């Protein structure tokens, strides 16, 4: 049971950038899978999130618009394809998924090791 | 949106004295608050759900406890391996969930 | 457990037959099942499915045409022929024109145009077989008493939490033994060929899109078909319909093709159930299984435990399900062990006389490191009650009050018999089934009424049900003869068959 | 083509709702109804059809109405 | 959607064909036909209803054809 | 085609209003859209084909 994240790097505002996370160990369908991000010196912010049979996504304001998940569940890989980056997204993204029998809902989850985005400046 | 407080910003304590943290939602969560630990250079470690629930592994020193909508992460015996900064997070009915803003445990 | 927010879920109570209980598994809801001394144990069927389909006849619901031709004769000369009419990839149709010296032969009766176009499918959808074997059930089962209100949706790990259970059943182990650590086992003895008419349901797929679907349905369809080996260069048997040959003034022809079909379809599916597919194999969500479950090697693990004796602190509510029981989940103090928990629905503050049913087995916390969860229900009085949960001086009670008489709950037990009548034909006879000699006649006199009325009625949908029954019920309620009750009766069927789905 | 039975002749029996449920008693209704507001007049002529039918008048009002929804459908 | 009604009820009259017009007769015959061929036993359930409807003879057939015309459209 | 000016009024389809400037606004939202509902616990949407 593991989760790794991949795709983190350099952009320049307004510019676009697409994250990876490879999910093993498990039945990747049964798993409801969310992306939290922490900006450096900042507390946890939870801002995406999608089914687990990729029916329906969450968005949370602050992403709403600009972010997209997706899923594959036969390649098992979570994708947080996000364009019109700001500096304020710099930050640690870290792909978490809990076992999901209601869309989004889940009790004990996994974590992966995270990817760094910057926004140039 | 529902938001959760963490009382203390920065908790200082000697290695082995007992440790109180406190998070307070804005509205009723009958039972649904996790607790989680993270280290830096480290993913979050999920230590507590439904919040007394300990996660698999979690050693029996960590204890949660609920009081309408005050909850309570205890750690009755510390260990160097424990200062870090701990989170509070809301598992109620609609994916909007928010972090607490963290408690750090440091050595004083 | 497993059912206590499914809303569509009854209670089979105890076992007249001191062993076994039959009962009737749905898609829909569970079965919680209550012996006299053995745990209650709540049972749902999950999913059905279907494996290594044989792909037969399938149709073209989009069309495309190519290089069209023709072929002219003279008022007086013989029909006409292109040479592309030898060839079974074309649609040719032949009319007469009209001719003559001025379209250049000297002549002026009606002449023979065959005109001829080539014939492309981009796709088709596709029916295939299912056969009653190598189908399989999954059923998952689930035992109260120590387990916490998380563990109601949680499907991570059963092999090992001792309380859950999976079960496959198929036609070539139609029986099996349910494994519960320190509870015993649970036999069930299921009826899988029988289960749902799988010998007249094809499985159709148009693009990622997959039905059940009748035979008779998937025949009677005026579309192009192919006969099932898809190998070579495809033949269709009908062109037609799928092409129009029109003609212009008495003096050309025209042939067109009609719009990918795709809409006239999705309506002409209607009472065709939605089923999807992973692999080779076709996932139905809905279903009909028939279980006898021996429940004799049953225990109760909590026997021979000193009664705990800490404390008792509620962690969430005492809640109401929706069919009047009552979910409590609590919290134990002081650990002691593995332990018996106490608990009653009492009401005189000195005479805590169990009134009531306790639904939730034997409470025990099997678990002592420093406090403990565990939920546990129950069914209490219609009147006001005390959930007393403790032994001394801490007992905490909480006071509940129920809503509706006994004669509602009749009511409402008569609306879900009626059902479930509704639903599933004679078989609902068997749901909670001992078995007596009344309950065998009742299922045999519905068995031959039913294979009646299906053969009579049973080709209408909601509507001319419903006007047949109106129908049929001015009829024998004005014939004035002895046929009278004969007419009204048979509408009652038909009309609850219309106002119950 | 054009004829494409329906599928609610030999409607499949199970808790779960079918393809398309919630249009089964609308669609039947919605058909006769606006077929019917278009020409009132054969309206007029059923009504005289029923009539010139059927001793009783419950034989004449069933004559009647057979014929207004067998109209719509020109089945 | 599921109703879309027939444009024949306003079919065009000219010299020239109309759209789809070699298909109408056998649509129709061809539903019933095929309709009846599936469920025979309701001929009997007609046959008893028109039976017990209608005082003579001729009104019991029509009442016959008219409800075995009326079943297969659902209408 | 021809078509009666009473049988492109009873279409039971998503339909606009006169031509258009940019990308269309259909009023209906239904009768090409269908929710289907699951065994109590979900809601699923399909388009007509």
């Amino acid at each position: 049971v593991q989760l790794v994240e991949s795709g983190g790097g350099l952009v320049q505002p307004g510019g676009s950038l697409r994250l990876s996370c490879s999910a093993s160990g498990f039945t990747f369908s049964t798993y409801s899978m969310h992306w939290v991000r922490q900006a450096p010196g900042k507390g946890l912010e939870y801002v995406s999130a999608i089914t687990g049979e990729g029916d329906s996504a969450f968005y949370a304001d602050s992403v709403k618009g600009r972010f997209t998940i997706s899923r594959d569940n036969s390649k098992n890989t979570l994708y947080f394809e996000m364009n019109s980056l700001r500096p304020e997204d710099t930050a640690v993204y870290y792909c978490v998924g809990g076992y999901s029998n209601f869309y989004y809902y889940y009790t004990m989850d996994v974590w992966g090791q995270g990817t760094t985005v910057t926004v140039s400046s | 949106e529902i938001v959760l407080t963490q009382s203390p910003a920065t908790l200082s304590l000697s290695p082995g004295e007992r440790a109180t943290l406190s998070c307070r939602a804005s509205q009723s969560i009958s039972t649904f608050l996790a607790w989680y630990q993270h280290k830096p250079g480290q993913a979050p470690r999920l230590l507590i759900y439904d919040a007394s629930t300990r996660a698999t592994g979690v050693p029996a020193r960590f204890s949660g406890s609920r009081s309408g909508t005050d909850f309570t992460l205890t750690i009755s015996t510390l260990e160097p391996e424990d200062f870090a900064v701990y989170y509070c997070q809301q598992r109620y009915n609609w994916p909007p969930y928010t972090f607490g803003q963290g408690t750090k445990v440091e050595i004083k | 457990i497993r059912c206590i927010g499914v809303s569509n879920r009854d209670f089979v109570e105890g076992m007249s037959g001191g062993t076994w209980v039959d009962v009737v598994l749905e898609h829909g809801g569970c079965v919680t099942v209550m012996a006299q001394d053995k745990p209650t144990v709540d049972i749902e069927l999950v999913t059905t499915t279907v494996s290594n389909m044989a792909e037969v006849r399938s149709y073209c619901y989009e069309a495309s045409i190519s290089d069209m031709a023709s072929d002219s004769r003279c008022p007086t000369q013989g029909e006409a022929y292109l040479d592309k009419q030898s060839d079974t990839q074309y649609v040719c149709k032949r009319t007469l024109v009209d001719r003559g010296w001025g379209n250049g032969c000297g002549l002026f009766g009606k002449g023979s145009l065959v005109t001829c176009a080539k014939f492309a499918c981009s796709k088709k959808m596709t029916g295939k077989s299912i056969q009653p074997e190598n189908l399989e059930y999954r059923i998952m089962l689930s035992v109260h008493g120590s387990q916490h209100s998380g563990m109601i949706v949680n499907d991570t790990g059963h092999e090992t939490d001792e309380n859950r259970a999976k079960v496959e059943i198929t036609p070539n182990s139609p029986r099996a033994e349910a494994t519960l650590g320190g509870f015993g086992s649970l036999g069930l003895d299921c009826e899988p060929r029988t289960g749902l008419d799988f010998s007249d349901l094809y499985y159709l797929t148009m693009n990622n899109k997959h039905w059940l679907v009748h035979k008779e349905w998937f025949h009677d369809i005026p579309l192009p078909w192919h006969a099932g080996a898809d190998t070579g260069t495809p033949h269709w048997n009908n062109k037609e319909a799928l092409v129009e040959f029109k003609d212009a003034h008495a003096k050309r022809q025209t042939v067109v093709v009609l719009g990918s079909q795709e809409g006239a379809v999705h309506t002409a599916l209607a009472g065709a159930l939605e089923a999807e597919m992973d692999g080779a194999k076709g996932r139905l969500s809905s279903g009909h299984l028939k279980c006898r479950l021996k429940m004799d090697k049953l225990r109760l693990k909590g026997v021979s435990y000193s009664l705990c004796t800490a404390a008792f602190t509620f962690t969430k509510i005492p809640a109401e399900t929706l069919h009047g029981t009552v979910t409590v989940e609590v919290q134990y103090a002081g650990t002691d062990g593995p332990c018996k928990v106490p608990a009653q629905m009492a009401v005189d503050m000195q005479t805590l006389t169990p009134v009531g049913r306790l639904i939730t087995a034997n409470p025990v916390i099997t678990e002592s490191t420093e406090n403990s969860k565990m939920m546990l229900e129950l069914d209490p009085p219609f009147g006001d009650s005390y959930i007393v949960i403790g032994v001394g001086e801490k007992k905490i009670t909480h006071h509940w009050h129920r809503s509706g008489s006994t004669i509602g709950k009749a009511f409402e037990a008569t609306v879900r018999g009626a059902k479930r009548m509704a639903v599933l034909g004679d078989t609902a006879w068997d749901f909670g089934s001992v078995g007596g000699a009344l309950n065998s006649l009742g299922k045999g006199i519905h068995q031959i009424f039913g294979a009646a009325f299906k053969s009579l009625f049973g080709g209408m949908s909601w509507f001319s049900q419903i006007l047949i029954g109106t129908l049929l019920m001015w009829l024998g309620l004005n014939t004035k003869n002895g046929s009278i009750s004969l007419m009204c009766l048979a509408l009652g069927g038909v009309l609850i068959f219309l106002s119950t789905a | 083509a054009v004829t494409l039975p329906s599928h609610s002749t030999r409607k499949l029996q199970t808790r779960s709702q079918t393809w398309l449920e919630s249009r089964e008693y609308t669609k039947h209704l919605i058909r006769v109804e606006n077929w019917i507001f278009r020409n009132p007049g054969f309206a007029l002529a059923a009504a005289a059809i029923a009539w010139l039918l059927g001793s009783s008048t419950s034989q004449k009002v069933i004559y009647l109405v057979m014929i207004l929804l067998i109209a719509p459908a020109y089945s």
